[PDB]
């Protein structure tokens, strides 16, 4: 259940929208 | 002792055997990329390295300012032959599919799969002298092919150790015997049958050709056994004739034998005893009576250790 | 054929062949169920299957890596298990289709590091040669030692003749004894190494420390040294024009700079 | 003619120092500094240090320990400072031992690393204190330098040493460090090992993983004592030592 | 070199002048030892070889004992390769009238790739084809470059500098394994170029 | 006994106690649902619970924090709702089994910072003395 | 299943978390 | 749904995973 859908997911999907997230919050990461 | 390995080039394979004979021990007087003059405890002996083929000849002195084939007592001008030709070990160019080298402080042997199903012999070293006094025994032995695409084991061809050619330039492998009929003591004779010269030398080489000249041919015919499916190996004794046609046994190649191949497939290994042996095919695989196009089933065998 | 398979709509049957080679020695394995001839090499099938994750070309050597992964047993990652062998494994691999001979060459690279995440996987990260350039390149100092490792290239030193072969009389943890090497002046073989065969054409190479009389400290330990083995001994040079001349009389090819200057500038405040 | 002052004398007096931050001498640990001191006496372990980069005291104590080598934490237990010395001081059978049936949970991660890679000729550069001018030692590395087909090089600074003879032990360290292979392992315990601290050398035998007795020294610690109940450690083979020579 | 500037600073009613003996030892491979050197400074000497060097002896400056910083001017290029210059025919470009001797970049990258002295790679792993058709496209648009090293940093930098310069990709072959070199131009024909 | 109900197989009983003292002051909590008698001081069981995340030492003040949650009507944290007290809390942490009179000190610092993210709810990030060492 | 539950989680649930394990790897991510 | 295995998973099992996309992609989110 939360072990090949939850981790796996990074293959090729999650990579994206993590990096959408990272461009929308900068400053609020970028230190700690 | 037992070594393995793939040349593209030629020149490779002589980087690979002379890197292996260092590391033995093994004495080389001059030492190039393609040219050679190394020598041992036994005899003296060079080598040179051609586009597609080996250059041997035997030596017994050094001098450094001479050619690969002008040293002191040389086989080219020290031989019965008119030609006045050095040994010829004849390859292809190009990638060879694997070498296998036995190496030991008296001898080496080498024999190079040039391509699938191809392979080529190449033999030095000197005979075992069994408790007989004589000065020499030393034998470079190389591979010659006639002419491919038409029968590959023509009569015309020379093998090593052969007991039967037609060739009056080049010598396919010879031997030493020193002070032959109160002759000088350089000697080099080469293995030839057909050129009446009064002192000659002959071998099993050729295995089971039907015009072979040995007394042992019906051992290597009937190397193998069919009832246990047993091979035995047959030392290959060589013999010498005199002045007047009278032979004298001289020695056997060391750690050498022949049998058939008609149950053993290329490499198929027959531990007997405590002393492992490899036996590889001579030329090619064919058929018992391919006397023409392949080696037939001839196949030479090593003691591996 | 291989060509017209990868174009092929229905004859699509991969098969990724790897193959690890170290001078004489080359391990061969597949990723299917049965062995494959190919070039008279036969590659054995590993129970359980060897794949990895992808191959990457992006110019970066830190993130085009290159993953492989095999089970617990795979002979050719076991070596790395108690120490790293000294030369780098050499891996070029082959993609080819069932019952085709004809086979490309996809990846060519070196082993980089390898772990045994479970008791019943692995994972060989492999590297590629564009990494090796990540280090510097200055390798210039105007110093008074050599700065050269004896019998590099620079020193033009021979240390054939400075072989020595010999058989060790006692092995200890850390140090190896023979009495051979009492003979020679204390630190004779400080800075050497010491080379001994470990199958076929291959030698695995150790330090020393220091070398003291009849003993040898080993860099290390001297884990994986057998017994009763043949060694081989080489010296070492400590690097000072003296020692260069006295010992080895490479004082011409001497890279240091001994009294040339330390500090002298044309352009400094009182020359007196 | 160099007067040179024990590193552990420099970090008390930085953590106690009134002047530079101030701390109760309560809060350390008197028995350990003592016996580092004492170590570093013994060794002749010296260096010499100025102040003008203004920086945060935690990048002028990394600086010392790389020097020296050591680790200072806050002892979980008593609270007080600690600080442990990376040196080949242990007696085998005294020191702590994990196994599957002793208080080993998993090992993932071994990090078998390669050999290949890593340098064959080291540069030490140093700070001479009796004229202050700059001179440089090399430590070589004759059997790597013959596997490696291309010459590397890496250039470190060690202006804390004032002697040769120092920079080169220091520097002998650092090449046995980066070039004997270190094996890093990331295991799983139990409860059995909640004394654990920081730089605390012990003993891992695990016979299905074919590892043997290992000798390794604790680095990253996370535990969990309530909740999951998962105590999770990584360690590094043991391979620190100062040669005296 | 004889150097005559005795007066460059005014002479003695001045600051003094240049004025002396210069020699220069390049370090060649069979570079010996010169005498005067050894026996000025006396003790071990050695060749100094492998680098080249230089030995000023004469008047220096006058008047007042704080001698000037100087500036040399040297070209290089040809020296380097060991002993086995790579298609030396193409090495070096010429500009304004042969007052500048330029270098080909991509031999710079190539000296860099194989150099023993820098790093020594087999010159069998690099695409002979590629390289020399780079460094031809390279010499016929007469585009050199200089450069001096003392950043000491990693060849990945002074390498992505000089692939910025000229605007060329370097990667290791994914087939052959050999290192290739590709140039950013419009030397392509449509047609033979792969469609998708 | 604390060790060797430890290494105990069958008699885990895991109980962590939370000691704020402030000079003459001390604060007592337990994670328990009973109060617990330990050296003469009774720790008060807070209705909802009190737990942490874990104790991290890597060598980092940034990162080797410890979090505290506790609900919203915590006494000691109700301190920082209105202004932060002048002096520092300091926090011991003793980690006992339940029928054992026997404990050990897990950590020791002081309170770093606390908010309240939920009206039922508290976090509060305690930091070792290892992070006043990043100031100048 | 992999597309709305795996990827649009980042919106305002899975931000958090993410920030608490970057505060608590930090030597182990800050580089590569 | 998206609360114990979005976030939660972050625990000890999606790092790794991350970890090793983070090694895979760096030029693109090194910077921004």
């Amino acid at each position: 259940d939360t072990d090949q859908m939850a981790a796996d997911m990074w293959a090729g999907k999650g990579g994206e929208h993590f990096l959408v997230w990272l461009n929308k919050n900068r400053q609020a990461v970028k230190q700690i | 002792a037992y070594f393995t390995g793939t040349a593209n080039n030629p020149a490779d394979l002589l980087a690979k055997v002379r890197v292996h004979a260092e590391s033995l021990g093994w004495v080389t007087d001059r030492a190039s990329a393609s040219e050679w003059l190394c020598h041992n405890a036994d005899g003296y002996w060079s080598f040179n390295a051609g586009a597609n083929q080996f250059q041997m000849a035997g030596n017994t002195g050094f001098d450094n300012s001479l050619a690969w084939n002008a040293q002191p007592g040389n086989s080219v001008q020290n031989n019965p032959y008119s030609s006045k030709g050095p040994t010829v070990a004849q390859l292809s160019g190009g990638p060879f599919t694997r070498y296998h080298l036995f190496a030991t402080a008296a001898y080496l042997h080498l024999h190079v799969e040039i391509a699938a199903g191809q392979f080529r012999p190449v033999m030095i070293g000197s005979l075992n002298k069994r408790g007989v006094g004589y000065t020499g025994g030393q034998y470079v032995c190389g591979s010659f092919i006639y002419t491919p695409g038409q029968a590959l084991t023509n009569n015309w061809s020379s093998h090593p150790f052969d007991g039967y050619h037609i060739q009056y330039s080049n010598s396919s492998c010879m031997l030493r015997l020193d002070g032959l009929d109160g002759g000088p003591s350089p000697e080099w004779l080469p293995f030839d049958y057909t050129t009446n010269v009064p002192r000659r030398v002959v071998g099993p080489g050729r295995g089971n050709y039907s015009s072979q000249y040995h007394p042992d041919v019906g051992l290597i015919d009937a190397s193998a056994n069919e009832l246990n499916s047993s091979t035995t190996t047959v030392p290959c004794a060589i013999y010498a004739f005199g002045a007047q046609q009278r032979s004298r046994y001289v020695g056997e190649v060391p750690d050498f034998g022949i049998c058939n191949m008609a149950f053993l497939a290329p490499g198929d290994p027959l531990v007997v005893g405590s002393d492992t042996w490899r036996v590889y095919p001579l030329l090619q695989r064919g058929t018992a009576t391919d006397f023409d196009s392949t080696s037939a089933w001839v196949g030479y065998c090593f003691r591996v250790v | 054929s291989f060509n017209s398979r990868e174009s092929s709509l229905a004859d699509g049957q991969p098969v990724r062949l790897y193959q690890f080679s170290r001078g004489a020695i080359r391990w061969s394995y597949n990723s299917s169920d049965r062995d494959i001839t190919y070039q008279n090499q036969i590659f054995r099938t590993v129970p359980g299957g060897i794949t990895d994750n992808g191959i990457i070309c992006s110019g970066d050597p830190q993130s085009d890596q290159f993953v492989i992964t095999a089970p617990a047993d795979l002979d050719v990652a076991l070596l790395y298990k108690t120490r790293s062998p000294s030369d780098a494994i050499d891996l070029v691999v082959y993609d080819m289709h069932y019952g085709d001979a004809e086979a490309a060459v996809s990846w060519v690279g070196q082993i980089g590091d390898v772990d045994w995440p479970t008791v019943d996987s692995c994972r060989i990260t492999c590297v590629s040669e564009d990494e090796l350039m990540d280090q510097p390149g200055l390798t210039d100092t105007y110093c008074r030692t050599c700065t050269a490792i004896v019998g590099d290239h620079r020193c033009k030193v021979n240390l054939v003749p400075y072989r020595v072969t010999l058989t060790p009389q006692s092995v200890s943890a850390w140090v190896i004894s023979s009495g051979v090497v009492a003979g020679y002046a204390d630190g004779w073989f400080t800075g050497g190494y010491v080379e001994w065969q470990v199958d076929g054409d291959n030698y695995d190479r150790r330090f020393i420390e220091q070398h003291a009389g009849a003993d040898l400290h080993i860099l290390g330990g001297t884990e994986g040294i057998p017994a009763g083995g043949q060694l081989r001994v080489y010296p070492g040079c400590d690097g000072l024009a003296q020692t260069c001349d006295d010992k080895f009389s490479n004082l011409p090819n001497f890279r240091g700079f001994n009294a040339m200057q330390g500090k002298s500038p044309f352009d400094g405040d009182q020359v007196w | 003619q160099i007067k040179a002052m024990n590193p552990a004398h420099i970090l008390y007096l930085v953590y106690t120092g009134r002047d530079f931050r101030g701390l109760a001498r309560t809060r350390m640990d008197e028995a350990s500094w003592r016996a580092a001191a004492d170590t570093l006496y013994a060794e002749g372990f010296g260096l010499c240090f100025e102040w003008t980069r203004s920086d945060s005291f935690k990048n002028f104590c990394e600086t010392v320990k790389s020097h020296i080598g050591a680790e200072v934490y806050p002892n979980r237990q008593t609270g007080q400072i600690s600080i442990r010395l990376l040196r080949d001081d242990y007696n085998v059978a005294d020191l702590p031992l994990f196994d599957e049936d002793s208080g080993l949970l998993e090992i993932t991660q071994e990090k078998t690393g390669s050999t290949s890679l890593a340098p064959s000729q080291l540069i030490v550069k140093y700070i001479d204190q009796i004229d202050g001018a700059q001179r440089q030692i090399i430590v070589n590395n004759n059997a790597v330098a013959a596997s490696q087909g291309r010459r590397s090089s890496e250039e470190i600074e060690f202006l804390g040493v004032p002697t040769g003879e120092l920079a080169g032990r220091v520097g002998e360290r650092e090449m046995r460090l980066k070039t004997t292979g270190l094996k890093r392992y990331k295991g799983v315990f139990d409860r059995r090992a909640r004394s654990l601290n920081p730089g605390q050398p012990f003993l891992i035998r695990s016979t299905p993983r074919g590892i043997p007795e290992t000798v390794v020294r604790v680095g990253r610690i996370e535990d969990n004592f309530l909740g999951d109940g998962k105590i999770t450690l990584t360690v590094v083979q043991d391979q620190f030592n100062l040669p005296a020579t | 070199v004889r150097i005559n500037a005795p007066e460059l600073f005014g002479g003695d009613k001045g600051e003094g002048g240049l004025d002396g003996t210069l020699d220069v030892l390049f370090g060649e491979e069979d570079q010996g030892v010169l005498p005067r050197l050894a026996a000025m400074l006396g003790g071990l000497v050695p060749a100094f070889r492998g680098v080249t060097t230089c030995f000023y002896s004469g008047l220096v400056t006058s008047v007042n004992p704080y001698p000037k910083k100087w500036e040399i001017l040297r070209r290089g290029g040809n020296r380097l390769w060991d002993g086995n210059p790579w298609y030396p025919e193409k090495q070096f470009v010429w500009l304004a009238d042969g007052q500048i001797k330029a270098m080909n970049p991509a031999h710079i990258l190539y000296l860099v790739y194989t150099g023993r002295d820098f790093r020594g790679l087999a010159r069998t792993r690099m695409d002979e084809a590629s390289w020399r058709a780079a460094a031809d496209t390279l010499y016929a648009e007469g585009f050199g470059l200089c450069f001096e090293w003392t950043r000491s940093d990693s060849f990945k930098n002074f390498c992505e500098t000089v692939k910025s310069h000229i605007g060329a990709e370097v990667y290791p072959n994914r087939q052959t394994g050999q290192i290739s070199i590709r140039l950013l131009r419009d030397d392509y024909n449509v047609a033979d170029l792969p469609l998708f």
